[PDB]
RNA sequence: GUUCGCGAAGCUUCGUGGACAUUUGGUCAAUUUGAAACAAUACAGAGAUGAUCAGCAGUUCCCCUGCAUAAGGAUGAACCGUUUUACAAAGAGAUUU
RNA sequence: GUAUGUCUAAAUGCUCUUAUUUACUAACAAAAU
C-alpha cells in the first residue's frame, strides 16, 4: 500500500542517543526489544559492510531502516552498479593507489584497533559539523583521452539519476553509447586484463 | 569469562601501584587475609585414629584442612606447617607437623599413627 | 483449538460494536500463572484506558466470573460475596501455591459454586430461597468515623477510639461549634450511671496496656 | 587463588571494593572486622550496621550450640563465645545516641 | 475544594524528580537497574517527596478526559507533569470511587493489576481474592528518626496524616506491637494512603530533626492480616453479614 | 539453486510493521549507530544473564572485571554464538572506525583505504572470529590468498611496502561469509534470546552418542528381561521381585564374562533359561562390537583412548574364555 | 516458626492441598460425611488450644 | 465390514485436515522466519501485529504442569477365573 | 487551508452551498512495595569402596551453561530414609454364658 | 578442570622491605637405554 514515510535523520540520532544511559522501568520494553534484536544484527552487519563507500566516494548516504525503540538499525539499500563503470572506478583507484605508493617514502598504515578501548565511539554530532571530509581516490583526468567518462565517473551513483543512460533512480538497467564505454575499457586496462 | 583469560578488564584510571597501596591500608582492616588457619585440601599420610571416637581414618583419605605456620621453624630456613583435619563422625580436631629432618611428619595431640 | 472470553455486558460495554484484539498466550492469568490469550478491548472507540482479561478461560469457568469483571457472571457479585450467599443457603478455596495452583486450574470441577450461578435452575432456586431467608466536644456511646463524620457534617479533625469509645471532635470554630449546638450519644463540652460506668470501664481498658 | 576466598581479595577485586566505597558508599561490613573499641566511630549509620553484624554473629553461635553431640567442648567453648558476642552487643547500645 | 481550589499542581518538577538507583553492590546491572555483586543496605529510603493535598490537588489533562485511575505519582508526591498528567490529582472523592466500582475489584485506583496472592511481606498492591480497605504501619521509630515520643502522640500524627489522605474507618496505634493499623471506608482510598506514605517521614516542622529527616528510613506501610481477638473478628462478620443483606436486596 | 517460493525478504517485513520506520542517513553514521546499538544489546543481555562482572569494551573486546569464582564463571560461559555476534560487531567497528577516522581530519583517504584492506585480510589476527567458528578459517585463508595475488599485482614494477588499497575482492569474500552466518546467527542468537525469555522445559537426550549408548543399550536388556519375567508367570508385590531379577541377569552376566557357569539351584527352569538366552544376546552383540573395535583400531580410525582399552581388556577376556 | 526458603517455586504442603485427586461423584452419595469431618476437626482445634 | 470407501475418504479428509492444521499451527509457533459474540451483543475479535523485536508469544515461558488424570467414568478392568516352582 | 459555484461592496474584499481530508496511541504509565542473580561473612565440606579416582546412565511437581537432538554442569540438583495387615489354617491352656 | 553446600529480621597520613611463595588448585596424564 502506500509507501513509508521518509522521516528525518534527526529523530534517528534523537533514539539513538535516549537509549545510551538506559536505566529506568521507562523502556522495560525497549530493552527487551534490543535483546530479540540480537536476531538480525548479523543481519544488519552485513547490509553495512555491503554499502561500504567505495574509496571513489567522500560519504555515502543510505536509506536506513530503524526500529522506533531504537534497538537496531538496518542499511536497506543494496549497492548495484554498472558494471564495467564499476570496474573502470576500480581501475582508476587502483592507479592511484600506485601513484601513491611510489610517491611515499614511508605510507602512513593506520594502527588498529583505531579508538581506544576505554574511549566510548564518539557519537556522528562531533562530526557532522566538521570540515569538508578530505578528498576521495580519484586519479587525476584528462580532458583529451577519458572526455565522456570524467564529469560521473567518480559519483555516489556511479551514473546519475534522470538521465537516458540508466533506467532511472532505480538505477536497475544501464544503456550506455559507444565513446563512453571505450573510455571506460581504456580505464579498465589494469583489472579486465583478460585474454 | 574463560579459565585461561589472557587479561582481566581494568578502569580506565588504574593506577596499579597506587591500587596496591590501598589495598594494602585496606588489608589490615579485612577479614581474610589478616588471619590464620587458612583452607586446604589434603590427603592424610600418617593413617591414624582420632583419639575421641577411634575413628580409623586410613593413609591417602582426602580432607579439607587448615594449613597455618609455626613460627619456630626447623633450623633455620626451612618452614613446618601443623595440618589440621577433622575426624569423620566425631568433630575433633586432629593437626600434624612437617618436620623435615626424618623426611616425615609428627603427630599433634590429635590422634596416634599405627 | 481455543474457547471463546466470558465478558459480561457490564463489563463489555453500552454499545453495539466493539473491537478487540486478541493476543494468543499474551500474559498469564493471574490466579493460575498459566499462559492464555488475552482479549483487551476499548470500550468506546475514545474512552480512555483499555480493558484487558486477567483471567485464562479455564479458570473463569470455573469460578463462573467475567474474564475482566472477576465477578460472577450471573449476579454480578465478589468471588467470596456470591459464593459466601451460597454457603449460608460452601466456598472456594483458590489454593496460592506456585505449582497446585496451575493443577486447579486445569480440573474442570466448577470450584464451588460456580455450578448453581451457571444453571438458571439452580441460581434461581438459591435465589428465591435467600429471598424467604429475608423475608470542641468530646462524644460518649461500634461504629466508624467516616459515618461520624457524615453526621456532624449533617448536623452543620475527627479523632475516635474505639477501646476508649472517646471522640474528642474539633472543629477548631466557635461559629461551627455554636451553630452545631443549636441545629440539634453522650456530648458534652472540652440510664445515664451505667452509661458512666461503661465508658469508664473502657478507659481503664484503654489505660491498662 | 583456587577456593574463592583468594579470588575474593585478589587486588582488583579491593581496588573495586575501595572504589564502591569511595562513590556512592557501598561498604561489605560482613568483609571487615568489626572494631574492638566503640567510641571510634563518629558515624551512626557504621555504628548500626557494625551492631546489625554482631547480632547476626550471635544469631549464628545460637544456632549452631544446639547440635545433638551437647557433651562435646566445642558447644562450651561457644557459650563463652555467646557471651562475649552478647557483651559486645551491649556496648554497641551506647547512649550518644 | 480540588477542581475550584486550584487548576495547577507541578508537585516536583521535571529538572529533580529522582535520581535512578541507591549504591548497593560493586557494579550497576543495566538490564534489572539494581545494583549487583554485593548485598549490603537495609535500602528503603525516605521519600523526598511528600503529599500536601490541599496545595496540590487540582484538575488535570485526565479529569477532562475523564480518567478513572488516580496518579500515583501525585499520591507520592512527585507528579512532574502537573496539569498535563493524565492520571488524576486529588484525595479520592466518594463520587469518583462509585464510578470506577466495577474495575475496583481487578485492579487498583491507580490502574494497575491486583494479584490473587498476597505478597508474603504484605507489601503492596493488594489481592482480588481479599478485598480490604485497612494498612498495616510500620517501621514508626525509624520514621520518626528513634525519637522518644508518646504513643499517643504518634497515634495523633498518624491521625493527622491519614485522615487527610481518605475518609477513616477507624485507626488504632499499639506499643507492644510497635505499628499503625488504619482502616478506611473504600478500598481505592486505603490504596491511595498506602501509595502516599510508603517510604514517608512521620515528623513534622516544628521537631527538631526536621532537617536529618532523609538520613533516616520512612514509614513501612503495608496490608492489614486481619486482626485475632474476638471483639474484631465478630464486628467484621457483622459487617460481613450487612453486605450479604446488601447484596440480596439489590438482586431482589 | 535459489528459493523459488520466498519474496519476503527480511527487510520487506520489517517495514510492513508499524515499529520500523525510515530515514535516509550518512553511512558513517549508520555504522556508529550499529556499534553503539550492537554494544548496548551486547551488554543488555550480558547484564540479563546476570553476570555482570563480564565487562565489554566499545572495541566488543570483552574481558572479566575479577577473577571470577567457580561458579560465577560456570554461571558465565558464552558460548558459540554470542562470541560469533561479538566479533561481527568488532569487525564492523574496525571498518566503521576506520571510516570516521578518514572523515574526521586524522588518516587520508589512500590510508583509509589502506588500512580497510588491511582489516580485511587480517580479520584473521585483528579479531577472533576463527576462534568460535574455525570455518572462518576459510574464509580468512581466502583473503590472504587475494592479498598474495593483488599485491603481487600492484607492486610488480613497485617494490615492497605497505600502502596497497584495493579492498574489493576481501571485502566481497567477507560479505559472502557474512551471509552464511546471518541464518546461523538468526538460529544461534535468536535461540539463545528466546531461552534467557523461555528457558527450555524437557529435553531428549540422544543415544547416537558414542557416549551413553552401551549403558543405555544395558538398560533396554533389563526391561525386556523384567517384561518376560512378568509374561511368564503370576505374582503378588512383583517390584520387589523385580530388583531380584535384574541382580540374578547381572550375575549371570558377570559369570558369562568370566567364563563361570552360572547355575543356582532355586532358579526354576523357564525363567533361568530366559536369562540365559538374554546373557547369550548379550555376549553376540558384545563380542561383534568388540571384533568391530579392534578392527577400527588395526586400520587407524578414530578410537577413543578409553574404548581401545576397554577393547584391549575385553579381547583378552575374550582370548581367555 | 521459620518455613523452609524455596529453591524453584515448590510447594508448602500445609497450605492448598497439594496435587488434589478427586472424591468421586457416586451414586450412593450422602452428605453426613462433611459433617463427620466437621466434627474431626472441631477436636483438633481443641488440641491445638 | 471391511469399513465404506467413501466413509474412508472422509475419515481421512479430516483426519488429513486436523492434522494439517496442527502442523500449520506448530510452524506458526515457531520463532524462526519461513469475528465472534458476547451473550446477545455481537464483538469484532482482532489481531494487532506487534513489534517483531518482542518475543512472539510473551505469555509462555516453559513452565512444568502438572495435569490430573479427570477420569470420571471407570474403567471396567474385566479378565477370566506349583507356587513353589514359581 | 486548498478550492468549484452563488449574493453584496470597490479583476480586489466580505458573506455563504458544496467538494477535498476525515477517530492516533497503551498487555507499559517516572525510586523503595509485586519479586534478578552472583558475591561476602560464618559454619561445615567431596559417589561406590578400606582408600584414591574415571566415566556413563536412571527417577523427579529442580534447574543452570550450552545453537544444540553435541557437550558440560559437586557422579550437575533431591534420591542413602521410612520399613507392623488382600491375614489365613492347625494344636495346647485360661475366664465369661 | 580450581568442587561444593547450609547460615543473613528491614583513627589519619607516613614510609620502608625484595635476585622468593605461610602461595593455592588438582578435576588432567603417567615410560625407558
Ligand atoms: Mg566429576
Ligand atoms: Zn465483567
Ligand atoms: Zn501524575
Amino acid at each position: 500500500y502506500t509507501p513509508k514515510a521518509e522521516m528525518p535523520p534527526e529523530h534517528l540520532r534523537k533514539i539513538i542517543n535516549t537509549h545510551s544511559d538506559m536505566a529506568s522501568k521507562m523502556y522495560n520494553t525497549d530493552k527487551k526489544a534490543f535483546l530479540g534484536a540480537l536476531k538480525y544484527l548479523p543481519h544488519a552487519i552485513l547490509k553495512l559492510l555491503e554499502n561500504m563507500p567505495h574509496p571513489w566516494e567522500q560519504a555515502k548516504e543510505v536509506k536506513v531502516l530503524y526500529h522506533t525503540s531504537g534497538a537496531i538499525t538496518f542499511v536497506n539499500e543494496t549497492p548495484r552498479v554498472i558494471e564495467p563503470v564499476y570496474t573502470a572506478q576500480w581501475s582508476a583507484t587502483w592507479i592511484a593507489m600506485r601513484r601513491e605508493k611510489r610517491d611515499r617514502t614511508h605510507f602512513k598504515r593506520m594502527r588498529f584497533p583505531p579508538f581506544d578501548d576505554d574511549e566510548p565511539p564518539l557519537s556522528y554530532e562531533q562530526h557532522i559539523e566538521n570540515i569538508e571530509p578530505l578528498d576521495p581516490i580519484n586519479l587525476p583526468l584528462d580532458s583529451q583521452d577519458d572526455e565522456y567518462v570524467k564529469d560521473w565517473l567518480y559519483d555516489s551513483r556511479p551514473l546519475e539519476e534522470d538521465s537516458k543512460k540508466v533506467n532511472g533512480t532505480s538505477y536497475k538497467k544501464w544503456s550506455f553509447d559507444l565513446p563512453e564505454m571505450s573510455n571506460l575499457y581504456r580505464l579498465s586496462t589494469p583489472l579486465r586484463d583478460e585474454v | 569469562s574463560e579459565r585461561k583469560a589472557i587479561n582481566k578488564y581494568y578502569p580506565p584510571d588504574y593506577n596499579p601501584l597506587e591500587a596496591e597501596k590501598l589495598s594494602r591500608k585496606m588489608a589490615k582492616k579485612l577479614k581474610t587475609m589478616n588471619k590464620s588457619h587458612a583452607s586446604i585440601r589434603l590427603m592424610t599420610p600418617f593413617s591414624m585414629r582420632c583419639l575421641e571416637c577411634n575413628e580409623y581414618i586410613p593413609k591417602s583419605r582426602k580432607f579439607n584442612g587448615k594449613k597455618e605456620l609455626l613460627k619456630e621453624k626447623y633450623l633455620d630456613s626451612i618452614k613446618i606447617y601443623r595440618l589440621t583435619i577433622s575426624c569423620p563422625r566425631c568433630a575433633n580436631s586432629i593437626a600434624f607437623r612437617t618436620d623435615p629432618g626424618n623426611s616425615d611428619y609428627v603427630m599433634e595431640v590429635g590422634g596416634v599413627r599405627n | 483449538n481455543e474457547p471463546p472470553p466470558n465478558i459480561c455486558e457490564q463489563c463489555l460495554g453500552d454499545e453495539a460494536n466493539i473491537r478487540m484484539t486478541k493476543i494468543p498466550q499474551g500474559s498469564e492469568c493471574k490466579i493460575c500463572t498459566l499462559p492464555f490469550t488475552l482479549y483487551h478491548f476499548k470500550t468506546s472507540k475514545r474512552s480512555n484506558n483499555i480493558i484487558k482479561t486477567l483471567i485464562c478461560v479455564r479458570c473463569a469457568t470455573q469460578r463462573n466470573i467475567c474474564q475482566c469483571c472477576m465477578l460472577d457472571s450471573r449476579w454480578h457479585i465478589p468471588i467470596q460475596l456470591r459464593d459466601h450467599l451460597i454457603s449460608l443457603v460452601v466456598m472456594t478455596e483458590e489454593a496460592k501455591n506456585d505449582m497446585m495452583k496451575r493443577f486447579l486450574s486445569l480440573k474442570n470441577v466448577k470450584l464451588g459454586g460456580a455450578q448453581i450461578t451457571s444453571d438458571p435452575s439452580e441460581a434461581d432456586n438459591i435465589v428465591d430461597k435467600l429471598k424467604n431467608i429475608l423475608l470542641s466536644f468530646f462524644l460518649y456511646n461500634s461504629i466508624p468515623e467516616w459515618k461520624i463524620t457524615d453526621t456532624v457534617s449533617q448536623l452543620l479533625s475527627l479523632i475516635v477510639n474505639h477501646k476508649a469509645k472517646c471522640g474528642g471532635l474539633r472543629f477548631q470554630s466557635s461559629e461551627l461549634g455554636e451553630r452545631f449546638v443549636s441545629k440539634i450519644f453522650i456530648i458534652p463540652w472540652s440510664t445515664a450511671e451505667n452509661i458512666k460506668l461503661s465508658l469508664s470501664l473502657n478507659k481503664l481498658i484503654q489505660l491498662e496496656l | 587463588m583456587s577456593r574463592n576466598v583468594d579470588k575474593a581479595n585478589s587486588v582488583l577485586v579491593r581496588f573495586q571494593e575501595q572504589q564502591a566505597e569511595s562513590a556512592g558508599g557501598y561498604k561489605d561490613y560482613s568483609r571487615y572486622q568489626r572494631p574492638r573499641n566503640v567510641s571510634k566511630v563518629k558515624s551512626i549509620k557504621e555504628a548500626n550496621e557494625w551492631k546489625r553484624q554482631v547480632s547476626k554473629e550471635i544469631k549464628q553461635k545460637s544456632t549452631r550450640i544446639y547440635d545433638p553431640s551437647l557433651n562435646e567442648m566445642q558447644i562450651a567453648e561457644l557459650n563463652d563465645e555467646l557471651n562475649n558476642l552478647f557483651k559486645e552487643w551491649k556496648r554497641w547500645q551506647w547512649h550518644i545516641d | 475544594s480540588w477542581r475550584d481550589k486550584s487548576a495547577k499542581v507541578q508537585v516536583k518538577e521535571s529538572e529533580l524528580p529522582s535520581s535512578i538507583p541507591a549504591q548497593t553492590g560493586l557494579t550497576f546491572n543495566i538490564w534489572y537497574n539494581k545494583w549487583s555483586q554485593g548485598f549490603a543496605g537495609n535500602t528503603r529510603f525516605v521519600s523526598p517527596f511528600a503529599l500536601q493535598p490541599q496545595l496540590h490537588s487540582g484538575k488535570t489533562r485526565g479529569d477532562n478526559d475523564g480518567q478513572l485511575f488516580f496518579c500515583l505519582f501525585f499520591a507520592k508526591g512527585m507528579c512532574c507533569l502537573g496539569p498535563k498528567c493524565e492520571y488524576l490529582h486529588h484525595i479520592p472523592d466518594e463520587e469518583d470511587i462509585g464510578k470506577l466500582a466495577l474495575r475496583t475489584e481487578v485492579l487498583d485506583c491507580f490502574g494497575r493489576e491486583k494479584f490473587a496472592d498476597y505478597r508474603e511481606d504484605m507489601g503492596g498492591i493488594g489481592s482480588f481474592r481479599k478485598k480490604n480497605k485497612t494498612l498495616y504501619v510500620g517501621g514508626i521509630d525509624g520514621a520518626l528518626n528513634s525519637k522518644h515520643l508518646k504513643p499517643a502522640q504518634i497515634e495523633s500524627r498518624i491521625r493527622f496524616v491519614f485522615s487527610r489522605l481518605g475518609d477513616i474507618d477507624r485507626i488504632r496505634y499499639v506499643e507492644s506491637k510497635n505499628c499503625g493499623f488504619v482502616k478506611f471506608k473504600y478500598q481505592a482510598n486505603a490504596e491511595f494512603a498506602k501509595e502516599a506514605m510508603s517510604n514517608q517521614t512521620l515528623l513534622l516542622p516544628s521537631d527538631k530533626e526536621w532537617d536529618d529527616r532523609r538520613e533516616g528510613t520512612g514509614l513501612l506501610v503495608k496490608w492489614a492480616n486481619e486482626d485475632p481477638d474476638p471483639a474484631a473478628q465478630k464486628r467484621l462478620q457483622e459487617e460481613l453479614k450487612l453486605e450479604s443483606l446488601n447484596m440480596m436486596v439489590h438482586l431482589i | 539453486l535459489p528459493t523459488n517460493h520466498n519474496k519476503t525478504k527480511l527487510l520487506k517485513s520489517l517495514k510492513n510493521t508499524k515499529y520500523f520506520q525510515q530515514t535516509t542517513i550518512d553511512w558513517v553514521e549508520a555504522g556508529l549507530q550499529l556499534c553503539r546499538q550492537g554494544h548496548n544489546m551486547l551488554n543488555l543481555l550480558i547484564h540479563r544473564k546476570g553476570l555482570t562482572y563480564l565487562h565489554l569494551d566499545y572495541n566488543f573486546n570483552l574481558k572479566p572485571t575479577k577473577t571470577l569464582t567457580t561458579k560465577e564463571r560456570k554461571k558465565s560461559r558464552l558460548g558459540n554464538s554470542f562470541h560469533l555476534m561479538r566479533e561481527l560487531l568488532k569487525m564492523m567497528k574496525l571498518i566503521v572506525d576506520t571510516h570516521v577516522q578518514f572523515r574526521l581530519g586524522n588518516v587520508d583517504a589512500f590510508q583509509l583505504a589502506d588500512g580497510i584492506h588491511y582489516i580485511l585480510n587480517h580479520i584473521g589476527q585483528l579479531t577472533g572470529i576463527y576462534r568460535y567458528k574455525y570455518k572462518v578459517m576459510h574464509q580468512i585463508r581466502a583473503c590472504k590468498d587475494l592479498k598474495h595475488i593483488i599485491y603481487y599485482k600492484f607492486n610488480k614494477n613497485l617494490g615492497k611496502g605497505p600502502g596497497c588499497g584495493f579492498w574489493q575482492p576481501a571485502w566481497r569474500v567477507w560479505l559472502n561469509f557474512l551471509r552464511g552466518t546471518i541464518p546461523l546467527l538468526e538460529r544461534y542468537i535468536g535461540n539463545l534470546i528466546t531461552r534467557q525469555f523461555e528457558g527450555r522445559s524437557n529435553e531428549i537426550v540422544k543415544t547416537t552418542t558414542k557416549q551413553r549408548l552401551d549403558a543405555y543399550y544395558d538398560l533396554e536388556l533389563r526391561n525386556s528381561v523384567m517384561d518376560d519375567i512378568l509374561e511368564m508367570m503370576p505374582e503378588s508385590i512383583r517390584q520387589k521381585k523385580a530388583r531380584t531379577i535384574l541382580q540374578h541377569l547381572s550375575e549371570a552376566w558377570r559369570c558369562w564374562k568370566a567364563n563361570i557357569p552360572w547355575d543356582v539351584p532355586g532358579m526354576p527352569a523357564p525363567i533361568k533359561k530366559i536369562i540365559e538366552r538374554y546373557i547369550k544376546s548379550k555376549a553376540d552383540a558384545w563380542v561383534s562390537a568388540a571384533h568391530y573395535n579392534r578392527e577400527r583400531i588395526k586400520r587407524g580410525a578414530h578410537v577413543e583412548k578409553t574404548m581401545v582399552k576397554k577393547n584391549l581388556g575385553r579381547l583378552t577376556r575374550l582370548w581367555i574364555k | 516458626v521459620a518455613i523452609k526458603k524455596p529453591k524453584k517455586k515448590y510447594g508448602t504442603d500445609i497450605d492448598y492441598n497439594e496435587d488434589i485427586v478427586y472424591e468421586q461423584a457416586p451414586m450412593p452419595g450422602i452428605y453426613d460425611t462433611s459433617t463427620e469431618d466437621r466434627q474431626i476437626k472441631k477436636k483438633f482445634e481443641q488440641f491445638e488450644r | 465390514p471391511l469399513p465404506t470407501k467413501a466413509e474412508i475418504q472422509e475419515c481421512t479428509a479430516r483426519t488429513k485436515s486436523y492434522i494439517q492444521r496442527l502442523v500449520n499451527a506448530k510452524l506458526a509457533n515457531s520463532n524462526n522466519r519461513a469475528l465472534l459474540l458476547n451473550n446477545s451483543h455481537h464483538i469484532e475479535v482482532v489481531s494487532k501485529q506487534m513489534d517483531p523485536l518482542l518475543p512472539r508469544f510473551v505469555g509462555k515461558k516453559a513452565r512444568k504442569v502438572v495435569a490430573p488424570t479427570e477420569n470420571d467414568e471407570v474403567v471396567p478392568v474385566l479378565h477370566m477365573d506349583d507356587p513353589n516352582e514359581w
